């Protein structure tokens, strides 16, 4: 559904 | 921009980052105190100064943009494209250069209780040398990372984020590299190093130079175990953020996701707070001047 951005 | 929240509970963040701050100011006192001393002051001593440098540049530029822009408030990120970069880039620095110290003086402890050269100069030349080598490894972090507006319309400012700007493969292919030469294969070498060192101080040890010897075995493998342990969770995160499928990512892999940055980072910080405080610990002169330098303040 949704993905982290923060790596 | 909704789609960009996160909902981690407000006693995690205030929790989370008092142990920052805790790690913080005794990592930065530990290793500021440490490199004080340290240039006040023998080979290894190179090695260790490299190490609380290493550990300085984290504590202090990379500590508070994380307990900033990474738990506290996830978006929009506020250091542009080359803070962006820059970051990582150290971060990434750091990791190689603390992993090429620790296995560097794994060899030296070996060499120093297999056979009981190196000057001063050729030490310094290598140590430059290890930097060098770390800057150059961290080199695919600046084309890696970048900024990315994943607003709805990526036109609204709150959604602009930090985000690796480079498709999965490639991603797959910068932090494989980062697990495989930054701590699989160093810290390896290092602990079949360690445990070589180890039995051969069993054996050498059957005046004064064996309990400084002693010292260093226990300091040394001290030092390995918490750099695996430490590091373990921080590795395995980077690999679980690109390797789970888009589809399988669910709301709670997301928020556990958050969390497990939160603990991962943590105790990478309480890697950076460790070095030092194992220095002391050996109850040796160290912590002597230790106190005296840390009294005048």
């Amino acid at each position: 559904g949704r993905r982290p951005y923060i790596l | 921009n909704s789609d960009l929240d996160v909902n981690t509970d407000i006693y995690s963040k205030v929790l989370v980052t008092a142990i920052y701050l805790a790690l913080f100011v005794v990592g930065t006192v530990g290793n500021g105190v440490t490199l004080f001393t340290l240039a006040r002051k023998s080979r290894v001593d190179y090695y260790l100064g490299s190490l609380a440098l290493s550990d300085l540049l984290i504590l202090l530029f990379a500590l508070p943009v994380d307990v900033y822009n990474f738990i506290w408030v996830h978006h929009p990120w506020a250091f542009g494209d080359a803070g962006c970069k820059g970051y990582y880039f150290l971060r990434e620095a750091c990791t190689y250069a603390t992993a090429l110290n620790v296995v560097s003086l794994s060899v030296e402890l070996y060499l120093a209780i297999r056979h009981p050269l190196m000057s001063r100069s050729r030490t310094k030349k290598f140590i430059s040398a290890i930097w060098l080598a770390s800057a150059l490894l961290a080199i695919p972090m600046l084309f890696t990372v970048g900024l990315q507006n994943l607003s709805g319309d990526g036109t609204h400012p709150g959604g602009l984020v930090c985000t690796p700007i480079v498709d999965t493969a490639t991603l797959k292919v910068v932090i494989q590299l980062n697990t495989f030469m930054s701590f699989l294969f160093p810290m390896l070498v290092a602990s079949i190093l360690n445990t070589v060192i180890a039995r051969r101080l069993t054996v050498m040890v059957h005046p004064g130079r064996v309990q400084a010897l002693r010292r260093g075995v226990l300091v040394l493998r001290a030092m390995v175990i918490a750099f695996v342990v430490c590091w373990l969770p921080y590795h395995v995160r980077r690999l679980m953020f690109v390797y789970i499928s888009d589809e399988q990512w669910t709301t709670a892999l997301f928020d556990f996701y958050h969390y497990f940055y939160m603990l991962s980072n943590a105790l990478v910080y309480v890697s950076a707070a460790i070095n030092p405080i194992l220095y002391n610990l050996v109850s040796a002169n160290f912590r002597q001047v230790f106190l005296s330098t840390l009294a005048c303040l």
